[PDB]
RNA sequence: GCUAAACCUAGCCCCAAACCCACUCCACCUUACUACCAGACAACCUUAGCCAAACCAUUUACCCAAAUAAAGUAUAGGCGAUA
RNA sequence: GCUACCUAAGAACAGCUAAAAGAGCACACCCGUCUAUGUAGCAAAAUAGUGGGAAGAUUUAUAGGUAGAGGCGACAAACCUA
RNA sequence: CUCCGCAUAAGCCUGCGUCAGAUUAAAACGAACUGACAAUUAACAGCCCAAUAUCUACAAUCAACCAACAAGUCAUUAUUACCCUCACUGUCAACCCAACACAGGCAUGCUCAUAAGGAAAGGUUAAAAAAAGUAAAAGGAACUCGGCAAAUCUUACCCCG
């Protein structure tokens, strides 16, 4: 999740669990050429690679076999009025491959 | 020779001359933040 | 400032220590003493200048076998490494000592005199009047301190009412006690003194930075001196 | 600027990519073909070594899941294959003058392909496709002979090279520049400079459980694929332009090489036939030859290790590895 | 699969899609906790789907066939949740009397500010914990005058607010002479 | 000749500062001897996804639906709904005691439970 | 005398304590309910504080004297680093064996056949010489650490090809990262010797005896060497928790138990952290009596008696460039006496295999010099260490 | 005829009255805005000068709890400036 | 973060004669003797030619230290953000 | 033409990729100006390593002969504890420090003349003065404070250090 306070984990003890999860990911068509099994996402920073993975696989059922990600940043160049600079939101960019061909 | 270069940026020495855990060291940093949050600052420290 | 000497070891050993240079400057990062700065690379080597150390579980006199004699960077004199039971150590090499020699570290004082062999460490009571010696300590068990530079050396003047009159170098009378643990001879690199450095950067490979270009009128300190010997110098405390 | 083709490779059917990289047509069994050994002797002693690395060795170390690759598949690797040609050298008189490396490195460099710089000062310029392997095989032998041809070298295969749809940089593969090398495990002055076999061993990164876990069961065979066509492909270049072949002086005759791929446990066996060098766009415009790989599926070793005992042996791998050793150069009248 | 994150084939495309009214706090209370995360899950999905298409849309320079499809999505999972935090709160009050689940303090800063500092989770107990012990929650005899000129600033603001005030209805009066009664 | 304005990110600074510094993602495990990451899958978070078959709930509620008065869920309308009935039951047989409340549902301590409601050890 | 480590550098003291305390039936105010420094209150005293459950990143060990296997009286271990002082003497007087020069006379003759010769000897190691030295890798100048151990794996392989003329020699494997461990006594002194690392050769036929019953029992006319004032435990690791056990490197049931030769590498590539060739010469006897008398004690039990049958361990320590042979025989377990019966060690010392290796050609005033290749080639080196490698097969 | 010119509000100033600030969630004293390990570092201490005395060296007004008046009176001061 | 000095761990120095060099000729590299141009200039100290050193008391990358009633200085009353 | 060029380090932060406009480039279409849309995917680096005791004299210079002084970056062991795995961050560009699209400053690896990178001339005419070069009859310092500059690549001295 995001915005909350991981439980501090000690050696032994409990699974940490999320029950309502406020992951929220969208499907971006790929502005590149990509293989036929590589699918782009975009994605908040909190969000790991085998967070997603599992997101996926519990939520869609998309089977899941590499993820790999990258954090892509706006651009901060534009001034408007004031001469003040604007700046673009980052986020990062997800590729994952398909697990069955 | 030519002069007017005499800044070479360097983030690490940026931050411990000039930074927040420095200013925070010493009275006198602490009173030179109070007085930029007096006036306004956007940016108190480095 | 942040200084933190590097005189951090608390455990003795023979294996090199890296040594961090001053440059003169004290703990404030102000300059105390000038000339000082640069150099080559030194690694510290400790020496144990308590050459009546005995080893644990073991007591009385000893002798140890001098596996080595060699350099020092940071004394004038050379460092003998010696060997004794299962405990090596480092000291100060006299003018005549090398591999092979067996030096004899004794506490033993007794009626007659003593044969003096060269690196032997003997007490002043138990060494011969009119003897030459060298790495004196002040006070029993402080260590030496008072004969340590190269091709320096004391004779022993005087034993009277316990107490041992020694020269000092510098030709000033030191009183000590007679149980006072001395090495006998001369230390190592006579000629010493009698070196060139030749040219300007063999002081700056030692570590010697040039003097200042200030002109300095002299005072009335300037001139010779001609002035009496000091008084005695006694440690004997009644 | 030059991609780094690593041959063990985390990537998803980098196989395919690799066969697009060097040229290669993947086929699958063997090559066609063209005093009494004893086998029992051979299992005892691959038995004996196994043992030796399980359980007869005392481990002074609490020796853990992540360091077991090392601790034991090397050191297993490496003694079997020493015992092995120390056994195979009365049948196969090469192995007594062969040299035997353990872990050194093979290095190949070659151009394939040319690009259009998309942006900067350099933007609309050609610029060549440039590719670095590194690759360090476990164990490897290496002869001053050169093995008999498997295929004549215009030999010709219906299946077709199959084709990237986008840039390498999909694959994943990077780009670093650094200096290239072209090393056959030894350098030029080595009187041994033809190959024999190549023995490499799968890193724990890349094992079955992991792959199962992450849902790669089907690329355990393209990573094999990927590993021993890229460790090959590297070798037979390299002794190619060893001898003195490179992409305007294509090879007049086919570089052959062997090698033996295992996890510890499972055994994979490939041959490799160089028979072009003219990867080059300019001179691959019109290069009818095509380097052939031909591979076959991992099968056990061994099924389990219970104290003094080896369950499942496998004679089929055994025989396969002692036919790999036993294969030796044409004698000249 | 992969399909959720889209719209419906017929759909796709359509300059208008019909969508009904977001789930009201008291709807979601009459519904269980079980009933609340599936329907969680759900209106996730429904996001997802949205935010794909937004993006889209914006990547083809096409408007958003409804856009307010995502405010309604967001304002029942808003109302999901306020209504799980609620029912959190009050079994907390309940059993325990806290009203927040995350412990904190009441804190003077080096700067003289009292601000609330919320407790962080630590293996070592706070007194050997050297990053926390270098942090000051205490102001030294200095920050007086600084806290003084803030206040003054301060009154300063709201005097000149509240004389603006003033000036503004005594100018609305002399316009409107009828808003004397 | 720094903008001090910009927000201090991982992508500025030496090998060092960008390595040392995160966009915000929790730690899963721990970093051993030869910079070797091992993960800690209990510190992995795990999802809660339940089945979604059968369920008649659906994201938006048809505008026909009749509206409805608001009254926010607090503690007394709780132990009114759910306590209450059992302690008037139980006060009127004369079985009530005020040493049950842990029976009727009080917690006495939040230790020695999974979910705790105070300090709150559960994400959401 | 003289203290090591300033008080600048040692640890500083607390600040005092306050009065209050002092001060009895006052309880101090303190700021150890606002959870955070105040200098106005007074420090608080900290219980002392156990973690608890055991976290072994994060695990401090009991005390020394706490350890189970905990005893007073001292060890002295020998293991790989350990360098002995006096060297030679001081590994015979811990051993109890009585050195001879020059390798045995059957393992000398094993090769004066033409036949035992590996055909292009001379050739054959000047190209193991040539690829350690300079094919070895991709640098210009391969380092100690990279030639040392490809030369011994090379010239063992050079050796193992001679299967053809002498079956025997597949009845032998080589063995990596394998420890042992032997413990016995002198003077009422507990010495263990515990090797580890190197190339064992394990075998499974035990080698002849070098020597005759004859000489065992002259033996006894020698007397050790002492090397007073320099206690023979000088340079090992005095160590007060250890446990005594025999250990032969391998499990029962292997199937080649006998140490026919153990290689003992010096390829550190700083000239101070490499062994003088005394200290090597030393660590190779004390390994090879410590496997012979592992292999001793577990075929005859832990009691103390005269081996009717000797146990032969051959060892070869080399630089690279410098090697050094040793054939040690085993023949009594009753060490503690300082006469009797002892153990003896045919010794070759300082056998050059080469003078010097150029990597890069010598050219002087634009004419070559020295050209690339070994200069100073010995082959009697490479004949000797092939008769110890053929020694028990051939 | 261009360039241009003109505007009436934003708001601000002095008083009066009244003693003002403080935490959706998350992050923020280490390189602040950085989920998560063995510390001990803790505050207190005459203001000085410019200037006037036509230089300058003693000296030279600086709200300290009621407007006014006592009163610029007593008193202090290179018995000067001035207080 | 320029500069004066110092501290910790690093880096570079082709080729020729002699080899023992605070040695010679001579590139990278450092410095700046003389001339010309420029003087709101390309540059609030530069360009071209010509020069001194170039295995050492040399040049240099990074981090830290010495702060003005001072620092530092192979004393030029140098340098301490033109 | 090639002063370079390519990559890393340091620094900066989207700053000549696509589309719709053309304000604007020290002329001008180019586009570095405006808005929207894309992007840089780890193997390469960063981010490491349990405790208590204990060990570490023998330089580098192809390290082998000699040869030194300034005396030198580059090691362990004993016991206890320890089953678990691939997370996070950087990856773009024609770019940094000098008010500038500044003839200045800028650390390394490779290339040693290039396989990579670029254009001294907007068009015309060929006045004076000025700047950079080439060539010159006879003489060869007679010029000038001075052989300053240019050419060829000398001999003998004096003062100071
Ligand atoms: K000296
Ligand atoms: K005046
Ligand atoms: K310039
Ligand atoms: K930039
Ligand atoms: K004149
Ligand atoms: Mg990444
Ligand atoms: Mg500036
Ligand atoms: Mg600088
Ligand atoms: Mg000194
Ligand atoms: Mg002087
Ligand atoms: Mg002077
Ligand atoms: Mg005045
Ligand atoms: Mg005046
Ligand atoms: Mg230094
Ligand atoms: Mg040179
Ligand atoms: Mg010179
Ligand atoms: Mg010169
Ligand atoms: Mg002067
Ligand atoms: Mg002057
Ligand atoms: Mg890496
Ligand atoms: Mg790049
Ligand atoms: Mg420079
Ligand atoms: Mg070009
Ligand atoms: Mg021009
Ligand atoms: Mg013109
Ligand atoms: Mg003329
Ligand atoms: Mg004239
Ligand atoms: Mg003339
Ligand atoms: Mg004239
Ligand atoms: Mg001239
Ligand atoms: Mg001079």
């Amino acid at each position: 999740a995001r915005n909350v306070v991981y439980p501090l984990y000690r050696l032994g003890g409990p699974q940490l669990r999320v029950f309502r999860t406020n992951f929220f990911i969208q499907l971006v068509r790929p502005g590149v050429a990509q293989p036929e099994d590589t699918v782009q996402f975009r994605i908040p920073m909190e969000m790991t690679r085998v967070d997603l993975r599992n997101y996926l696989e519990g939520i869609y059922n998309v089977p899941v076999a590499a993820v790999r990600t990258r954090v892509q940043h706006g651009s901060n160049k534009r001034r408007d009025h004031r001469n003040v600079r604007i700046k673009k939101p980052d986020y990062k960019v997800a590729y994952v491959q398909l697990a069955h061909g | 020779k030519a002069r007017g270069n005499e800044y070479q940026p360097s983030n690490i020495k940026r931050k411990n001359k000039h930074g927040w855990v420095r200013r925070l060291s010493t009275p006198a940093g602490v009173q030179v933040i109070l007085r930029r949050m007096l006036k306004g600052r956007k940016s108190l420290s480095h | 400032a942040n200084f933190v000497s590097w005189k951090s070891r608390t455990k003795y050993t023979i294996t090199p220590v890296k040594m961090r240079k001053s440059g003169g400057r004290d703990h404030t990062g102000r300059i105390r003493v000038h000339g000082i700065g640069g150099g080559h690379k030194q690694r510290y080597r400790m020496i144990d200048f308590l050459r009546f150390r005995p080893e644990e579980t073991k007591s009385g006199p000893f002798e140890e076998k001098v596996i080595q004699v060699r350099y020092d960077p940071c004394r004038s004199a050379d460092i003998a490494l010696v060997a004794g039971g299962s405990r090596k150590r480092w000291i100060i090499a006299t003018e005549n000592m090398q591999a092979g020699d067996t030096i004899l570290n004794s506490n033993h004082i007794g009626r007659m005199a003593v044969a003096a062999r060269e690196g032997d460490a003997h007490p002043l009571g138990a060494l011969p009047v009119g003897t030459l010696i060298n790495n004196v300590e002040s006070e029993p068990g402080r260590g030496a301190q008072y004969i340590r530079a190269a091709g320096t050396c004391g004779v022993l003047l005087r034993k009277v009412n316990g107490t041992a009159i020694i020269q000092l170098p510098s030709k000033r009378q030191m009183q000590v006690l007679e149980t006072c643990v001395a090495t006998v001879g001369r230390v190592s690199n006579v000629d010493h003194n009698k070196r060139v450095i030749g040219k300007a950067g063999r002081n700056r490979w030692l570590g010697k930075r040039p003097n200042s270009g200030r002109w300095h009128r002299k005072g009335g300190w300037a001139g010779r001196k001609i002035r009496p010997l000091p008084p005695m110098k006694s440690y004997v405390k009644l | 600027m030059k991609y780094m083709v690593y041959p063990q490779t985390f990537a998803l059917n980098a196989d395919r990519w690799y066969q697009y990289f060097t040229k290669t047509v993947f086929l699958s069994g063997l090559p066609p073909p063209p005093p009494a050994l004893d086998l029992a002797a051979l299992r005892a002693v691959a038995c004996d070594c196994l043992l030796q690395e399980h359980f007869y060795l005392r481990r002074r170390r609490r020796v853990h899941r992540y360091e077991e690759s090392e601790v034991i598949s090397l050191p297993f690797l490496d003694q079997l294959v020493s015992t092995l040609v120390g056994l195979l050298s009365p049948h196969n008189p090469a192995l007594a003058a062969a040299a035997l490396d353990y872990r050194c490195p093979v290095h190949f460099y070659w151009v394939r392909g040319e690009e259009i710089i998309p942006r900067g000062h350099r933007r609309g310029r050609i610029d060549d496709l440039r590719y670095q392997i590194d690759d360090k095989p476990n164990n490897q032998i290496r002869i001053s002979k050169q093995l008999a041809e498997f295929v004549p070298l215009d030999y010709s295969v219906p299946i077709e090279i199959p084709t990237i749809k986008c840039k390498p940089d999909k694959l994943p593969l990077f780009k670093r520049q650094y200096e290239n090398h072209i090393f056959v495990g030894s350098k030029t002055a080595d009187p041994c400079c033809y190959g024999h076999t190549q023995f490499h061993l799968l890193p724990d990164k890349l094992r079955r459980e992991r792959l199962l876990r992450q849902n790669c069961a089907d690329q355990i065979e393209v990573v094999f694929r990927a590993n021993a066509i890229a460790s090959l492909f590297a070798w037979t270049g390299a002794q190619a332009m060893y001898q003195g072949f490179w992409s305007e002086a294509d090879v007049t005759r086919p570089f052959v090489s062997q090698a033996v791929i295992t996890d510890g446990k499972y055994f994979s066996f490939f041959c490799y036939q160089l028979n072009t060098l003219a990867l080059t766009t300019q001179a691959d415009q019109n290069n009818p030859r095509k380097n052939i790989c031909w591979g076959t599926q991992s099968k056990p070793l061994y099924e389990t290790i219970e104290d003094n005992d080896v369950k499942g042996f496998n004679d089929d791998v055994l025989l396969q590895i002692v036919h790999f050793l036993l294969n030796r150069p044409k004698e000249e009248k | 699969g992969l399909e959720e994150f889209f719209d419906d084939p017929k759909n796709w495309g359509q300059e208008k899609v019909k969508s009904g009214a977001a789930w009201t706090c008291q709807q979601l209370r009459n519904k269980s906790n079980e009933d609340l995360h599936k329907l969680w899950y759900v209106l996730l999905k429904e996001r997802n789907m949205l935010l794909t298409l937004e993006q889209e849309a914006k990547r083809q320079r096409l408007p958003m066939p409804s856009p307010e499809r995502l405010d309604k999505v967001v304002d029942s999972m808003d109302a999901l949740d306020k209504v799980v935090q609620e029912r959190e709160d009050a079994l907390r009050l309940l059993q325990t009397g806290q009203e927040r689940a995350r412990p904190g303090a009441w804190r003077r800063d080096i700067f003289g500010r009292i601000i609330w500092h919320k407790f962080k989770q630590w293996v070592i107990p706070w007194h050997l914990n050297k990053r926390y012990n270098r942090k000051r929650f205490f102001a030294l005899p200095y920050v007086d005058h600084f806290l003084r000129l803030e206040r003054e600033k301060r009154a300063r603001i709201k005097a000149r607010k509240e004389n603006l005030e003033r000036k503004k209805a005594k100018i609305l009066l002399k316009k409107f002479p009828h808003l004397a009664e | 000749g720094a903008d001090r304005m910009s927000k201090w990110t991982s992508k500025r600074g030496p090998r060092s500062f960008r390595g040392r510094k995160g966009r915000g993602a929790k730690g899963i495990g721990f970093l051993t001897s030869g910079w070797r990451f091992v993960q800690i899958k209990e510190m992995v978070p795990e999802f809660v996804v339940p089945d979604l078959t059968g369920f008649k709930l659906k994201p938006y509620v048809s505008y026909l639906a009749p509206e409805s008065e608001e009254t926010p869920l607090t503690a007394a309308q709780l132990f009114s709904e759910a306590v209450a009935p059992a302690i008037e039951k139980d006060f009127k047989d004369g079985t009530f005691d005020p040493d049950n409340l842990e029976k009727y549902g009080f917690e006495p301590t939040q230790e020695g439970k999974l979910f705790q409601l105070y300090p709150r050890n559960f994400l959401r | 005398a003289y203290e090591w480590g300033v008080r600048s550098t040692r640890k500083s003291e607390p600040p005092p304590l306050d009065r209050v305390y002092e001060i009895p039936g006052l309880e101090p105010i303190t700021f150890a309910g606002k959870m955070h420094f105040v200098p106005w209150l007074a420090r608080p005293i900290f219980p002392p504080w156990d973690r608890g459950y055991k976290d072994p990143r994060f695990y401090r060990s009991p005390p020394l004297h706490e350890h189970p296997l905990y005893k007073d009286q001292a060890c002295y271990i020998f293991h790989h680093r350990c360098r002995l002082l006096e060297g030679v003497k001081q590994a015979l007087w811990l051993t109890k064996t009585k050195l001879i020069e020059g390798l045995p006379e059957k393992v000398l003759s094993l090769v004066d056949d033409p036949r035992n010769h590996i055909e292009n000897q001379d050739e054959c190691v000047l190209n193991v010489i040539s690829h350690a030295r300079l094919w070895q890798t991709t640098e210009e100048i391969p380092k100690r650490e990279t030639y040392c151990p490809v030369i011994v794996d090379n010239l063992i392989q050079l050796c193992k090809s001679q299967i053809l003329k002498h079956p025997s020699l597949a009845r032998r494997i080589c063995v990596q990262n394998s420890t042992f461990s032997a413990t016995w006594n002198r003077e009422s002194l507990l010495l263990q010797v515990r090797g580890s690392g190197g190339a064992r050769l394990s075998t499974k036929d035990p080698l002849p005896t070098i020597a005759s019953r004859e000489e065992i029992e002259a033996t006894k006319n020698h007397v050790l060497e002492t090397f007073y004032p320099i206690s023979p435990i000088i340079d090992l690791h005095e160590c007060n928790i250890y446990d005594v056990k025999n250990d032969t490197g391998f499990q029962e049931g292997y199937p080649y138990p006998y140490p026919h030769t153990l290689y003992l590498l010096d390829k550190a590539n700083l000239r101070p952290h490499r062994l003088q060739p005394d200290q090597l010469r030393a660590k190779m006897i004390l390994f090879a009596f410590g496997s012979a008398l592992a292999q001793a004690r577990l075929l005859y039990g832990n009691d103390a008696k005269v081996l009717e049958q000797p146990v032969v361990v051959q060892s070869v320590g080399t630089d690279g460039r410098v090697f050094h042979f040793l054939v040690f025989q085993l023949n009594t377990t009753d060490l503690d006496c300082n006469e009797g019966v002892k153990n003896l060690a045919w010794v070759d010392s300082d056998q050059l295999l080469y003078q010097h290796f150029w990597c890069l050609p010598v050219i002087k005033k634009r004419v070559v010099v020295e050209p690339v290749g070994p200069v100073g080639f010995k082959p009697e080196t490479f004949r000797k260490f092939l008769a110890l490698y053929l020694h028990g097969a051939a």
